[PDB]
RNA sequence: GGACUUUUACUUUGAAAAAAUUAGAGUGUUCAAAGCAGGCGUAUUGCUCGAAUAUAUUAGCAUGGAAUAAUAGAAUAGGACG
RNA sequence: GGAUAGUGGCCUACCAUGGUUUCAACGGGUAACGGGGAAUAAGGGUUCGAUUCCGGAGAGGGAGCCUGAGAAACGGCUACCACAUCCAAGGAAGGCAGCAGGCGCGCAAAUUACCCAAUCCUAAUUCAGGGAGGUAGUGACAAUAAAUAACGAUACAGGGCCCAUUCGGGUCUUGUAAUUGGAAUGAGUACAAUGUAAAUACCUUAACGAGGAACAAUUGGAGGGCAAGUCUGGUGCCAGCAGCCGCGGUAAUUCCAGCUCCAAUAGCGUAUAUUAAAGUUGUUGCAGUUAAAAAGCUCGUAGUUGAACUUUGGGCCCGGUUGGCCG
């Protein structure tokens, strides 16, 4: 009789599953911006209709209208932050022309890319994964984390990890060991 | 109609196709990797075409 | 249900209480008292919530039963005592007094205040009738009756009680412009003038209410609490001054208040 | 024009005369008269098992010609008599006379499929195993 | 590691105002050891078949098989 | 200056309106589903914003409207007004 | 009038013959507890709601009542009805649609665990009690995040932009590897601390933990719809496949398999229902000469629907808002 911890589905697959030319551009996304599987685009799919959603009906209400102006500057504000919408297109005319990859770039995956530590998004993903990176103080361990202006310039590597500082890993830090035990003594 | 027919020869096929077993082999990268593969491959790499492409075109045309 | 319910669902509690959805099954549910259990606060939630000083529950018996804590003047120590509005509650043990008075949302507000004011609260009279043996009597809203008073005085008109002897010392009439506090309904947490009661015959009043930044509005007589003459208040006012901001005005005072 | 009124106060017309004319909707009537429940060998729940009575080699439909290997199988649930379509090579070998088993739809909603006629189900277990299991070895089906 | 934590106005003080399980963390006051629920049921449920105080009825119980 | 529709439908605006759910503002749960948290500093005896908003399509209540659609009324004047 | 806490045909005595109905009464059915709400996203709709909140009812079936402020109470009693336990055969006793657990039922649903630390309730009560509630166990109900590999080395091949007279070819950048080497890591196992009521897991962290017989991803499918083989071996209207059209009768792109290939991926298939697709229920918004469909004809009640006209026009006052403009 306690209360339910609400849920939400986050993505949407296709409606006809068998498009050829969705399948090619869908494939395209995968292997630039270092996706695992499809549900990664949906989910961003899904996300863009929302947006485009609530859009596309603050548009029909007169202008002037407190909602409108309330509820639409909002959504600006927050598309503005993270870089998906650009400094100079803030109008909601301009958030209904988004497209997918304009939130498929900020993604922390491309963006460890992006501004050197990587040089390959495959490498970004595990660099990541691996927790090899943090915003600051702390290790951000998810490549769809979403860079937020901001923080892009905080990206650097892990204040633990070799590749950050103190200490190396245990793989290093036994052939470095082992070249000692035989060579040695 | 007729519900009575010959039950005798039930499974004929799948038991006189000769036994062969799948051969050994690398694996193939479970994971993105796999994607990662298929990409590089389908259209950065583009293998034989004719006015389509071709994904399993097994000893061509000749 | 064959009788008295005495649980209550951790979701059919007052939202105004602000708990949150998990932590538990269970809300406090007030106790049989001076305010009507949806319009009340428990002391648990003041103590724990409002005030933070507690933890637990455990650790608020613990508060109770120590008498550190009164109630317009009187020690109360059950959990959850159904203190409500105009109300005092006092902490002796930290020389603190409060004043049970909404926000302006339609929260109950921390709002402190002296040592003075302390020993007197506002009353809005429910009924005032003639009691048994000749005597009269008002009834305040919250659950007093008072004695021989003013024969001035009539039903929903307030009334400055003392706080330690009882007794009525001044009181206000409602009638064209007095300065009003909205004690439910939307427009909860609000303050100002009046204007016009409309009277309907038959059943719910209403009342045309002007605030101090000319912004009209109804409620029904009931919602209504005259608290004294225009901008001259008989109590202190919580912070906002019961105006009601827009989203719009309210997203600037806070995000422009940021910085410096 | 149109046939039906359009008065701004005939909403019981054009609402009962709807709630009269869904009734040539084949699925609706289903769903309203309950058929499911009544005349349908299963419950209308999905599955049934049943036991097996005796294997049957129905002969295919034109223009097709084959001995589709089937089994008269009676619901324990209702002891209603259906039979049901055993699927793959040889399955028909896993199923035994009097051995319990697990029946489906034929994914046709209650119509037969292709040219094996009167069957409009499929065996799906047998002696509580999965025959798609047994067929690939993977599974053993337990002693009778 | 963000934690909670308090100080107390006296030592013996914190000791009537600390839920016990703290204070054995700590030495403090010390570890209860008694039976488990069901233990503890399962006697209440025994005793409550007793009318008095059975320290009479264990003679009821005794007087009929010594004769 | 206060009540006032012959009698209705209609329509505008409000009021009385549980929470959760839904829409949705704020908040970097490391992201997210969430949650309603939190944010600042001398962080050695403190400071501080919040927990909004929309919702509801019948009926009832209150109110601005009178186009549209009904309806009442003086004819053997048992007509109106003073 | 009686009765009730009180209104009332609630009951009674006497008196009248009234009350409901095609604006569907009454009766029947429901695999019907009502609502908050849920699934389905042009809109309109369609379908669902036993089930976390509210209200209702019930405690094997009925009826009756004791106590009390409150019960027609069932972890209260009394009787009948249906079950059914113990027995020294005289007697006695039970009511899990509480928590576990068992049988039965079936397609279909978990531990006879720990605890009052939290949430809250009760009492004479800060203490006692709470299968309320919380904790853990079983748990691919549903939802969230996302590892299963990363960067080099080189030998051909070359995207090679060229030089340029030729196997003369610059110097990075793709791709092939029974060719190579150094790095990275948590899944685990585990000191500790943390977490806890006590444990457990999570977070944190020493000691370990990677190279292919692993730390070895699956589920379906490859004629069309519909994305992906006219490769190989087997079978020969057989076995079998196929939602639908159809494949199989000795060169089978569809069966049985090997190879490779496609789609989704810690998930994929199947069955059943349901929504969208369906303008195939049509208010929006269908169709009716010949594809399904205008009653043989006219009258006619209920229903729906019903020509036009009654202050029209003129002229003032008042403070409002989007654009001229420019700082
Ligand atoms: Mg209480
Ligand atoms: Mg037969
Ligand atoms: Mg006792
Ligand atoms: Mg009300
Ligand atoms: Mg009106
Ligand atoms: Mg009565
Ligand atoms: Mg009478
Ligand atoms: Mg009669
Ligand atoms: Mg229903
Ligand atoms: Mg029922
Ligand atoms: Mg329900
Ligand atoms: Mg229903
Ligand atoms: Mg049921
Ligand atoms: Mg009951
Ligand atoms: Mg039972
Ligand atoms: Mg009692
Ligand atoms: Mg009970
Ligand atoms: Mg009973
Ligand atoms: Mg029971
Ligand atoms: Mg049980
Ligand atoms: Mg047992
Ligand atoms: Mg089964
Ligand atoms: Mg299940
Ligand atoms: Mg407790
Ligand atoms: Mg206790
Ligand atoms: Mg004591
Ligand atoms: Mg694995
Ligand atoms: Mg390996
Ligand atoms: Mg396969
Ligand atoms: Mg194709
Ligand atoms: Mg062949
Ligand atoms: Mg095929
Ligand atoms: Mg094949
Ligand atoms: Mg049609
Ligand atoms: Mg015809
Ligand atoms: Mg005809
Ligand atoms: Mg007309």
């Amino acid at each position: 009789p306690r209360a339910p911890r609400t849920y939400s589905k986050t993505y949407s697959t296709p409606k006809r599953p068998y498009e050829s030319s969705r399948l090619d551009a869908e494939l395209k996304l995968a292997g630039e911006f270092g996706l695992k599987n499809k549900k990664e685009i949906y989910r961003i799919s899904f996300q863009l209709s929302k947006i485009r959603r609530a859009a596309r009906d603050l548009l029909t209400r007169d202008e002037k209208d407190p909602k409108r102006l309330f509820e639409g500057n909002a959504l600006i504000r927050r598309l503005v932050r993270v870089g998906v919408l650009s400094e100079d297109k803030k109008k909601l005319d301009y958030v209904l022309a988004l497209k997918v990859e304009d939130f498929l770039e900020r993604r922390l995956q491309t963006q460890v890319y992006k501004l050197g530590l990587a040089k390959s998004v495959h490498h970004a993903r595990v660099l990541i994964t691996q927790r090899h990176i943090a915003v600051g103080k702390q290790i951000v361990n998810i490549p769809s984390f979403m860079v937020r202006l901001d923080s892009e310039k905080h990206i650097d590597f892990a204040p633990t990890s070799p590749f950050g500082g103190a200490r190396p890993g245990r793989v290093a830090r036994r052939n470095a060991a082992r070249k000692a035990e035989a060579s040695g003594e | 109609a007729k519900v009575h027919g010959s039950l005798a020869r039930a499974g004929k096929v799948k038991s006189q196709t000769p036994k062969v077993e799948k051969t050994e082999k690398p694996k193939k990268p479970k994971g993105r990797a796999y994607k990662r593969l298929l990409y590089t491959r389908r259209f950065v790499n583009v293998t034989l075409v004719n006015g389509k492409r071709r994904m399993n075109p097994g000893p061509s045309v000749q | 249900a064959r009788g008295p319910k005495k649980h209550l669902k951790r979701l059919a509690a007052p939202h105004h209480w602000l708990l949150d959805k998990l932590s538990g099954c269970y809300a406090p549910r007030p106790s049989a008292g001076p305010h009507k259990l949806r319009e009340s606060l428990p002391l648990i939630v003041f103590l724990r919530n409002r005030l933070k000083y507690a933890l637990n529950g455990r650790e608020v018996k613990a508060i109770l039963m120590q008498r550190h804590v009164k109630v317009d003047g009187k020690v109360r120590t059950d959990t959850t005592y159904p203190a409500g509005f105009m109300d005092v509650i006092t902490l002796d043990a930290t020389n603190e007094n409060f004043r049970l008075v909404y926000d302006v949302k339609g929260r109950f507000a921390v709002h402190r205040i002296t040592d003075e004011e302390a020993s007197y609260k506002l009353g809005k009279v429910k009924k005032v009738q003639l009691g048994k043996k000749g005597v009269p009597y008002v009834v305040t809203h919250d659950g007093r009756t008072i004695r021989y008073p003013d024969p001035n005085i009539k039903v929903n008109d307030t009334v400055k009680i003392d706080l330690a002897s009882g007794k009525i010392t001044d009181f206000i009439k409602f009638d064209a412009g007095k300065l009003v506090y909205v004690t439910g309904g939307r427009n909860l947490g609000r303050i100002g003038t009046i204007v016009h009661k409309e009277r309907h015959d038959g059943g719910f009043d209403l009342v045309h209410i002007k605030d101090s930044l000319d912004n009209t509005f109804v409620t029904r007589l009931n919602n209504v609490f005259v608290i004294g003459e225009q901008g001259k208040p008989y109590i202190s006012l919580p912070k906002g001054k019961g105006i009601k901001l827009s989203i719009a005005e309210e997203r600037d005072r806070r995000r422009a208040q940021q910085g410096l | 024009g149109k046939g039906k009124p359009r008065g701004l106060n005939s909403a019981r017309k054009l609402r009962v005369h709807r709630r009269n004319n869904r009734w040539a909707e084949n699925n609706y009537k289903k769903r309203l008269l309950g058929t499911a429940f009544k005349s349908s060998p299963f419950g209308g729940s999905s599955h049934a098992k049943g036991i097996v009575l005796e294997k049957l080699g129905i002969e295919s439909k034109q223009p097709n010609s084959a001995i589709r290997k089937c089994v008269r199988v009676q619901l324990i649930k209702n002891g209603k008599k259906v039979t049901a379509f055993v699927p793959n090579d040889g399955c028909l070998n896993f199923v035994d006379e009097n051995d319990e088993v697990l029946l489906a739809g034929f994914g046709r909603k209650g119509k037969a499929k292709g040219d094996i006629p009167g069957v409009r189900f499929k065996v799906v277990k047998v002696s509580g195993v999965s025959l798609l299991a047994l067929w690939k070895e993977k599974k053993e089906k337990p002693r009778s | 590691s963000v934690g909670f934590g308090l100080v107390y106005n006296s030592v013996a003080e914190a000791k009537k105002f600390e839920p016990t399980y703290r204070l054995v963390r700590y030495g403090l006051a010390e570890k209860v050891e008694k039976a488990s629920r069901q233990q503890r049921k399962q006697k209440k449920n025994r005793d409550k078949k007793i009318f008095g105080t059975g320290k009479r009825l264990a003679k009821k119980v005794a007087r009929r098989n010594a004769d």
